[PDB]
């Protein structure tokens, strides 16, 4: 996994 | 120290001084064939690649408690962050043993870099064996994960050394292809998947600024939007047990045949990857009125440290793993997954748009994320695929 947060 | 690209158009400007030397397709090269980029080498370099002065190789025995602690600390302080330096993954020691010691793990594939004078751990990269189905080919490969360079070592070309050295150590075992993922664009993605996020505790997520309030939406409105049932609804949902290992393997094997990039798990691998370990991996099977297991859902635990917030220290995230349905609608199965993660105290439920996830992401109130997961093959040339064909 890499990092993501809600757009 | 020219930096990484996040979109393909950003990748168009860049030149890849290292990846241009590697057996991977060039970006923009249209691929209409299936096979290795180069033939297998039948004589392999015996000597480790040269590190810059003052650094040395050391294979990490993760069975040594102190050594496993050194690795957790390196990753806890230097691994994947968000762009705004607010969250960093918090891989636990038991999670690292789960991810880094599956069946067939090899000690030389836990490849660390230490400072010569102090023995301080400042670099790492790992391989685990993985049988990979890619289109019409099943091949023994490795999966490369946990590439990490200490922040004080950044932009000094240490990652190319780690990549070449783990390549050499894999070549020694007779394997010439690898699969890996990354949030940056490199030559050349075989598939691009997008993260989606299902808020479980919206108040905390907004407090620590993981998510934000919608333009005209209040906190009270948001909490009501994401409110879940208190208990699951699928008949016969229960945690996976030892007796379910065979049928879970059977369900997963048949289910993955419809995608184009999937792992091929032995029954021992299914046991390792799916048998529940608290705060690591949860698997729930559906046992029907006849006593037969027809579906299962699974998600793993990966918390993130919150860098600077006065009241919250850890973001507890669940990541969708594999979800197989034959009798329970996938929408019902993933709805129960959200409820089970909510009951277990998770703050957010993360999933990618791969496999059939697009069929339920919007309907279960997932919101699109700003991060992609790029899928890659090393030394294998094949056409790209849409996210719905990625099953890895
Ligand atoms: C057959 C067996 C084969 C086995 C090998 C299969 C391939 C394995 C491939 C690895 C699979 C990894 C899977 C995971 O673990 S993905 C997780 C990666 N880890 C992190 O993002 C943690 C935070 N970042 C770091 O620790 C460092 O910034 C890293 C180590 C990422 C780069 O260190 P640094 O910032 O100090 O840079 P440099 O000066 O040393 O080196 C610059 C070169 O590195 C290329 N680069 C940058 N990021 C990545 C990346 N994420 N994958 C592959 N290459 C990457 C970059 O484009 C440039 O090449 P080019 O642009 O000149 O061409
Ligand atoms: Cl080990």
């Amino acid at each position: 996994d890499c990092f993501s947060k809600p757009r | 120290g020219q930096g990484p690209a996040k979109t393909m158009e950003e990748a168009s400007k860049r030149s890849y001084q290292f990846w241009d030397t590697q057996p991977v397709p060039k970006l923009g090269e249209v691929v209409n064939t299936h096979g290795p980029v180069e033939p297998d080498k039948d004589n392999i370099r015996q000597e480790p690649y040269t590190l810059p002065q003052g650094f040395t190789w050391d294979a990490l025995d993760l069975g040594d408690r102190g050594v496993l602690k050194e690795l957790y600390t390196l990753l806890n302080e230097n691994y994947v962050e968000d762009d705004d330096n607010m969250f960093r993954f918090d891989y636990s020691p038991e999670f690292l043993l789960w991810a880094l010691r599956p069946p067939g793990w090899l000690p030389q594939w836990h490849c660390g870099v230490r400072v010569v004078s102090s023995r301080k751990l400042v670099g790492f990269i790992s391989a685990i064996p993985a049988n990979i189905h890619i289109y019409d080919t099943e091949k023994k490969m490795v999966e490369i994960n946990f590439l990490c360079v200490h922040k004080k070592l950044r932009s000094k070309r240490v990652a190319p050394v780690l990549i070449r050295e783990i390549t050499r150590r894999v070549h020694l075992e007779g394997i010439f292809q690898a699969v890996y993922t990354a949030g940056v664009v490199l030559p050349k993605p075989v598939g691009t998947c997008r993260y989606w996020h299902r808020s479980l505790n919206p108040r905390k997520l907004i407090e620590v600024k993981f998510s934000h309030l919608s333009r005209n939406m209040t906190m009270q409105r948001t909490m009501k939007l994401y409110r879940l049932p208190e208990t699951p609804k699928t008949a016969g949902l229960r945690p996976m047990e030892t007796k379910d290992i065979p049928v879970v393997h059977q369900l997963l094997t048949r289910y993955l045949k419809q995608f184009h990039l999937t792992p091929v798990m032995s029954q021992e691998e299914v046991e390792h990857w799916f048998y529940p370990q608290e705060n690591i991996i949860d698997t729930f099977v559906v046992e029907n009125a006849n006593g037969e297991v027809t579906d299962f859902l699974s998600f793993y635990t990966l918390p993130s440290t919150i860098m600077n917030h006065p009241t919250h220290k850890s973001l507890k995230a669940a990541y969708s793993f594999y979800n197989v349905h034959t009798q329970t609608p996938l929408l019902d199965l993933m709805s129960d997954a959200l409820v089970l993660a909510k009951m277990k105290g998770f703050d957010v439920f993360n999933a990618l748009d791969l496999m059939e996830n697009k069929t339920f992401l919007e309907k279960l109130k997932f919101g699109i994320g700003d991060g992609n997961l790029q899928y890659y093959l090393y030394n294998w040339k094949c056409p790209s695929m849409g996210a719905e064909k990625v099953g890895l």
